[PDB]
C-alpha cells in the first residue's frame, strides 16, 4: 500500500512535463472596407445662351 | 447461377475529417502522457488588462 503512494507520487512528476504551446498571429492584420464609387468633384458651368 | 461475392462491407483506410480542429496531442493507439498544448491568448489588437 506505502509502495503504490510512492510510486504514485513519482508518476506525478514524470506527468507535470510541458508538450507544447499554441497561439493566434493577428497582430498587424486588419480589416478591409470597400469603396464603391469615384468621387470626382467636377461641374459643368455653362451661359444661358451657350456661348 | 448461385452467388458466391457480390461485395460486401469494405474498409477504408483512412477517416478526414473534414472540418476544422483544434491543436489536440495523441489520443487512441498512442495516448500522450504529456500536458495539453497551453492556449495562449497572445497577439492581443486593442491593449486590455495592460
Amino acid at each position: 500500500e506505502d509502495m503504490a503512494k510512492i510510486y504514485g507520487a513519482v508518476a506525478a512528476v514524470s506527468k507535470n512535463v510541458n508538450s507544447s504551446v499554441t497561439y493566434e498571429v493577428k497582430r498587424g492584420t486588419h480589416e478591409l472596407i470597400k469603396v464603391p464609387t469615384i468621387p470626382h468633384n467636377l461641374v459643368l458651368i455653362q451661359s444661358d445662351n451657350g456661348k | 447461377g448461385e452467388i458466391i461475392y457480390d461485395g460486401g462491407l469494405s474498409s477504408k483506410l483512412a477517416d478526414v475529417v473534414d472540418k476544422t480542429t483544434e491543436p489536440h496531442n495523441a489520443d487512441g493507439a498512442v495516448k500522450d502522457g504529456r500536458i495539453a498544448p497551453v492556449k495562449l491568448d497572445l497577439e492581443k489588437q486593442k491593449l486590455d488588462k495592460l
